[PDB]
């Protein structure tokens, strides 16, 4: 009779809704209000969610936290070498004497920056290590190439000789300091491939091309022949990149059974692929036969010049670094008889493991090179363990009393896939579920050839002995053929077959010199507990060592078959161990069917089923599907559906409909909604804001009414699996409780598409005013661009419509260039009814007469629909005009955070390691403090500097980018000159001249630039800026880095007005934001230091109202009578710099036209956004604009008389 | 090196002469020009009128001349009322006390020389309260 209609339209990152009160027997409705939320992403994401690369907030924050974690355990593991250090006495008097061993343990005194190889006295740095020096210095002699060294090449040349000589202690603290910082490519699992991993990176050249005879598409292939007699396995092509061309490659050769080489080929490229540029280093180490700190000793005695860090040896794997360190401790152990104590050994374990006396007395028993080497700094941590986020059990539940005075329940895990009690369970699903078919007939012959007990034990004992089943074993265990019989499923198609039994079968035949009754369900068991729980190589090793020991086996194979043991797949089942063993009695047959180990329940429960009688939890459908059960012995060979209502007492998953009597519920559910529960962030957070939306829209127009709303639609517009969801959500609202709406989804959700939406918009005329609505932004680019193409005239309809030249037609759209669309869409789908959608979905009738009802009642003959009532389109247009859009803002400056540290705390007179929460208060920054790149401060006298800016410079790289300006912008004058005098040489010609090529025969004709006069090679420059960047921080040297303010950071921008009204403007930094929040402030100063009283902050997505030049605006108030032009002149702030702020319309979303630095013709100039009003008008906004503050649903919140009442009548 | 306010107490005993000995070191303290809130201003004024019956002409123009010549006001700060709330989630004291401190303490004032505020404790480690009787 009166329906209530909510039309959604989710968009993918916009919400449009619209509420109307209708009544179609009367073609009489008017519409209840309409809005659009905007949730701000800016075009990259909106470009980049449609592949994805990254698309997320939390992935980069993730990025930080590990790289701030890598950085947390170096400094950990500098510590630790530092107190090992001390104690020993190794160090340098002035080194240890800068570093704290009372509180903070290891760590640096504060302002302090003290080096090893350096001492300081009286403002004087003097080396350390001066005899190694000399004798450095006589190598070079040796070599004959020069007298001039740094004194700190020295680390390279001790690492060498402490291979075979005695050095120092603070030598050796030097090495192994350096040793840490510099730790080398690892991977933690092990598991050891092939025997060979050659992966030999070489260089080979073509010597012919033979013709392999290979004519495919019109080109005959030839092959590849290299010196050393290898041929590339991939055929060749283009013979221009091919003839006479040294090629390289990475080849791995596997020894296959036959008894040849089975080399593979895979392209590689010199510095530039990482796999390539390691595998070169690792075999130049290793034709060396030397250790990689005395390769890069020799290549340093030939080069001086050799860079070594990044270049040289960038990656290579650990155990390089493991063997060098090992045996200069080996070596040096001799020498220094401390590295053979032992009070000094419990004194250093005792320092680090106080109040751990395990670890204590386990490390006890080993030397100082196992601390330095595997406790210290080639300490690795193991994987976090994954099991806390494995699905729970569907079936099985506890129910415990808490400390809170209540009884909960807790779920049980779910097990895992390779479990062997669940792959029978898998296994006794796939036999029970065959059903057998014929070639010939094409007949159901099963239930002939499997009929008794018998068969099904055969069958399932001949699946025992193999490892996956497939077409023709199948056939073959009844003595079929292929060309007669098939399985009902796919005929090239294998599936699991219980795996792990035939495995370990295989293996235990394999062991040998054992009889044939070792291995049962107990050992199988065991067997995967022993290899799936003990997830490390050296602990697995150990426990199939102790369970080859305590059986009466022989561990001299079983070891060898086992240690290669793969490890499990990652996947775990639905549900857990316990269901799986509740039900595998009810579904196995013949010897293995017992009624003795089912439980009691399910033995009650058959009982009681079988008697006939009559119990709470049986349905008459139980004995419609079990009346074949009347005999305790015919449950044999059963199913899962079956078995699990006898166990457990529910058919199947039926879920609980669900319904919300008010908005209580939906907040509820909105509170406990847990986050990163779906597939990516953009889904849930549009899910959740259409639920905040929804919740606000009831909350107002019901007034704490239940079942106001009668029907939600739903539009959409990759995106394709939120309807489902968003349905399911949605359902609970307006579900008929009756029985007539029942179902996974109700039927009132009415999903909607384009094809009736535009229909609806073209006939009812909505197109119309669409048209009409955007045409001003269209005349106004006309007179911008002095062309009358932007509007064409129309005599169909006798007017003006938009209209775009081909150029400007790329990614034009109408439609697309006002918020206010995604309210019209929610509009359009909300009248359209059910009959509309259904029809235009059924189009095809095969009978005139069945839809001609239709036809006449939804069509105004089939040639235009009718309106849902007179004054559609007037209310319509009305309302879209009448309309403010509501943004979603984002302005988390600090936040509270939490932070659990282990620690050994004293409880009950004993040490127990536990989590202590960290004390006081610790904000958390939730915005970026600066940008990445940082630049230094210089100061240059051939620059004038004004006052409030300074100068900074940063390192970039040469390259053909640098025109005159640019060297005129380099802080080394003498570069200038060089690069200067070059440039002339090269004509002028940027592009040529700073090749690379040329930029190194610029380096070797250096002297012809600077006349004759030596000069170090170019290859970075400090270029300088002048400009305003603060400093990253206060402490140490972090007051020598400069930096610039992060994007989207201008948050707060500050309008004051003085005594006699001027205006001022400033813009706070989020370090001065940051600070008043902490001490507790407001994010904006109430009094900027002129002496003007602060009229208000301005924040990106904040609304202003501009009144008319003529008009004053001071306590106007009232801003319910929204009218036509007082919503026209209302802007949003879009960014801020300094004392500048822009704006923009606010239903203005894409640009008709954007701006070009050729043509400079753009909708909003060159900022894309104008600090004044965009009308003629071309007034200053922030002179005279007021702020205004809305709700979700878009509606003007200003005090009220009631508002001042409750605002302390609240306190009372 | 380091700024100093008071406390109304310590005008009150440089004003009144009941014990001789606090007298002089309040007046000692005031000898070195220091610093003063307003609030303490108002709450003189409020005692003299009150406790010592003082007529209206005679204090106004002894707090002109106080501040004239003896003492430096210091301007109302407009974070004074944020600023208290912050205070008194960690310090339990009288609120025209924490009015005081968050007046002094924004205008970067780091000794307040007062009596009964129980000396010795830093404030919000910025600004810590001093006893000059003891
Ligand atoms: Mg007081």
């Amino acid at each position: 009779m009166i329906k209530n209609i909510l039309g959604l339209a989710l968009g993918t990152n916009s919400i449009g809704w619209a509420l109307v009160k209708q009544d179609f027997e009367n073609k009489q409705g008017e519409i209840l209000g309409m809005g659009s939320r905007i949730i701000p992403m800016s075009q990259d994401i909106l470009g980049d969610f449609g592949k994805g690369n990254s698309v997320s907030q939390t992935a980069e924050r993730t990025k930080y936290r590990s790289v701030r974690r890598l950085r947390e355990r170096f400094l950990l593991r500098r510590e630790r070498l530092h107190r090992v250090l001390y104690i020993l006495n190794f160090l340098p008097e002035h080194y240890a004497s800068q570093i704290d061993f009372e509180k903070r343990l290891g760590k640096f005194k504060v302002e302090t920056e003290p080096k090893l190889v350096w001492k300081n006295t009286d403002g004087q740095f003097s080396f350390l290590f001066q005899n190694s020096f000399n004798e450095m210095l006589e190598d070079f002699k040796a070599a004959g190439q020069e007298l001039k060294i740094p004194y700190d090449w020295t680390i390279y040349h001790l690492r060498k000789k402490a291979i075979s000589q005695k050095i120092e202690k603070e030598e050796l603290a030097w090495i192994l300091l350096n040793f840490n910082h510099k730790r080398g490519y690892y991977q933690l699992r092990g598991e050891d491939f092939e025997e060979e991993k050659d992966k030999t990176f070489v260089r080979l050249k073509v010597d012919r091309i033979v013709d392999s005879g290979e004519n495919v598409k019109g080109k005959i292939l030839y092959d590849v022949y290299f010196e050393n007699g290898w041929k590339y396995d991939k055929q060749v092509v283009k013979t221009e990149d091919w003839v006479d061309r040294t090629k390289e490659f990475i080849v791995s050769e596997s020894i296959l059974k036959n008894g040849e080489t089975k080399r593979t080929f895979k392209a590689v490229d010199s510095e530039k692929d990482w796999i390539a540029i390691k595998t070169k280093t690792e075999q130049e180490i290793e034709h060396s036969h030397k250790t990689v700190g005395t390769y890069i000793y020799e290549t340093l005695l030939q080069n001086p010049k050799q860079k070594i860090k990044g270049k040289l040896v960038r990656t290579i794997e650990r155990k390089f670094y493991k063997e060098e360190l090992r045996q200069i401790l080996e070596k040096q152990k001799e020498f220094h008889q401390e590295l053979q104590s032992d009070d000094l050994y419990n004194d250093c374990i005792r320092e680090l493991y106080r109040n751990n006396e395990v670890h204590q007395l386990t490390l006890r028993k080993k030397d100082f090179v196992h601390l330095f080497m595997e406790d210290i700094i080639f300490y690795q941590r193991p994987l976090r363990s994954q099991k806390s986020s494995v699905s729970n059990c569907t079936l099985e539940f506890r129910k415990y009393k808490g400390e809170n005075g209540a009884e909960h329940t807790q779920y049980l895990k779910a097990i895992p896939k390779s479990n062997p009690y669940y792959q029978e369970f898998r296994l006794w699903q796939w036999i029970f579920n065959l059903n057998l078919y014929t070639k010939d007939n094409d007949e159901n012959v099963t239930k002939v050839f499997l009929n008794t007990t018998q068969d099904f034990e055969n069958l399932f004992e001949f699946l025992n002995t193999r490892k996956e089943v497939d077409q023709k074993a199948l056939l073959k265990h009844f003595k079929l053929n292929e060309k007669t019989h098939r399985w009902n499923f796919v005929e090239d198609k294998k599936y699991p077959c219980n795996e792990t039994k035939t495995m370990i079968s295989s293996r235990l035949d394999k062991v040998e010199n054992i009889s044939d009754d070792f291995l049962t369900r107990d050992i199988e068991q065991k067997i995967w507990h022993i290899i799936y729980s003990v997830n490390d190589k050296v602990e697995y090793e150990k426990a199939l060592k102790s369970f080859a020991r305590k059986h009466h086996l022989d561990e001299s194979s079983f070891f060898e078959a086992f240690r290669k043991f793969p490890p499990f797949k990652s996947e775990y089942g639905s549900f857990s161990e316990k269901a799986i063993k509740k039900l595998l009695p009810l579904m196995r047959l013949g010897k293995y069917w017992n009624y003795a180990e089912i439980d009691k329940y399910s033995r009650e429960r058959i009982q009681k089923i079988i008697t006939g009688e009559y119990d709470e939890n049986i349905k008459d459908k139980v004995r419609e599907k079990s009346v074949h059960l009347t005999i305790e012995n015919d449950f044999q060979g059963l199913q899962l559906w079956l078995a699990q209502y006898i166990v457990y007492g529910r058919h199947s998953e039926a879920s609980m409909i669900g319904k919300w009597n008010s908005a209580n519920d939906l907040e509820v559910f909105l509170k406990d909604f847990k986050q990163h529960s779906l597939r990516n962030p953009i889904v849930e957070q549009v899910i959740t804001e259409t639920l905040r939306v929804v919740k606000d829209i009831w909350l107002k127009y019901g007034n704490g009414t239940k079942d106001f709303f009668n029907e939600i639609h739903i539009e959409l517009g990759d995106t394709r699996y939120i309807s489902k969801y968003i349905s399911g959500i949605l359902s609970n609202i307006v579900r008929v409780e009756d029985g007539s709406d029942e179902g996974v989804n109700s039927k009132n959700i009415v999903p909607g598409n384009g094809k009736i939406t535009t229909q609806l918009k073209q006939d009812w005329g909505l197109n119309d005013v669409w048209n009409d609505l955007i045409l001003p932004r269209f005349e106004r680019m006309n007179q911008l661009t002095n062309s009358k193409d932007f509007t064409a005239w129309n005599e169909n309809h006798q007017k003006f419509l938009p209209t775009v030249p081909i150029e400007f037609s790329k990614g034009f759209s109408k439609k697309r260039i006002d918020h206010r669309h995604h309210a019209l869409d929610a509009l359009v789908i909300a009248c359209a009814t059910t009959d509309h959608v259904n029809l235009l979905n059924n189009q095809s009738a095969k009978s005139d007469t069945k839809r001609y009802d239709l036809k006449k009642k939804l069509m105004k003959f089939p040639k235009q629909f009718l309106k849902p009532w007179e004054k559609f389109t007037v209310d319509a247009k009305h309302n879209l005009e009448s309309i403010i859009v509501s943004f979603k803002q984002n302005l988390r400056v600090i936040n509270k955070a939490t932070n659990y540290y282990e620690k050994y705390v004293e409880k009950d007179g004993t040490k127990n390691k536990e989590r202590v929460e960290q004390a006081g208060t610790n904000w958390a920054i939730r915005k970026p403090m600066h940008k990445d790149t940082v630049s230094g401060k210089v100061d240059l006298p051939w620059v004038k500097v004004p006052k409030g800016k300074i100068l900074t410079a940063t390192r970039k790289s040469l390259d053909s980018s640098f025109d005159l300006k640019s060297i005129g912008s380099i802080t080394d004058t003498g570069i200038q000159k060089i690069l200067k005098n070059y440039l002339a040489f090269k004509d002028g010609n940027p592009e040529l001249a700073f090749s690379p090529e040329g930029i190194d025969d610029l380096n070797k004709n250096i002297e012809k630039y600077n006349d004759g006069k030596p000069h170090q090679p170019i290859n970075k420059v400090r270029v300088f800026e002048l400009g305003s960047k603060f400093q990253v921080g206060q402490t140490g040297n972090k007051k020598g880095k400069y930096v610039e303010a992060a994007k989207g950071t201008n948050l707060f921008f500050a309008v004051y007005e003085d005594e006699k009204g001027k205006r001022s403007y400033e813009t706070i930094p989020l370090n001065e934001v940051i600070e008043r929040q902490k001490q507790g402030l407001t994010s904006v100063p109430l009094e900027n230091e002129k002496g003007s009283r602060l009229l208000f902050d301005l924040s990106p997505n904040d609304l202003v109202y501009v009144p008319e030049i003529d008009e004053n605006i001071d306590s106007n108030f009232v801003f319910s009578n929204l009218n036509k032009e007082k919503i026209s002149r209302i802007y949003k702030v879009e960014k801020t710099s300094g004392t500048e702020c822009y704006f923009v319309r606010q239903d203005i979303a894409y640009l008709i036209k954007q701006y070009d630095a050729k043509t400079k013709i753009g909708e909003l100039e060159s900022q894309n956004k104008l600090q004044v009003t965009m009308t003629d008008d071309r007034i200053r906004i922030t002179d005279t604009c007021v702020k205004i503050n809305c709700d979700r649903l878009g509606n003007i919140n200003f005090i009220t008389k009631e508002k001042i009442k409750q605002i302390f009548n609240e306190f009372r | 090196l380091d700024k100093i306010a008071i406390d109304t107490n310590i005008l009150l005993y440089a004003y009144d002469n009941r014990d001789l000995d606090k007298q002089d070191r309040a007046v000692e303290i005031l000898l070195k020009k220091p610093f003063v809130t307003q609030l303490v201003v108002f709450e003189f004024i409020k005692v003299l009128e009150r406790r010592f019956k003082m007529d209206k002409k005679e204090i106004t123009k002894l707090t002109i001349k106080l501040l004239k010549e003896v003492i430096i006001p210091l301007s109302l700060h407009r974070d004074i009322y944020n600023y208290s709330q912050f205070l008194l989630q960690r310090y339990n004291f009288g609120l025209s006390d924490i009015l005081v401190l968050s007046d002094s303490i924004l205008n970067n004032c780091t000794i307040l020389l007062s009596e009964d505020m129980c000396n010795g404790m830093i404030v919000d480690k910025k600004l810590k309260i001093v006893n000059p009787f003891l």
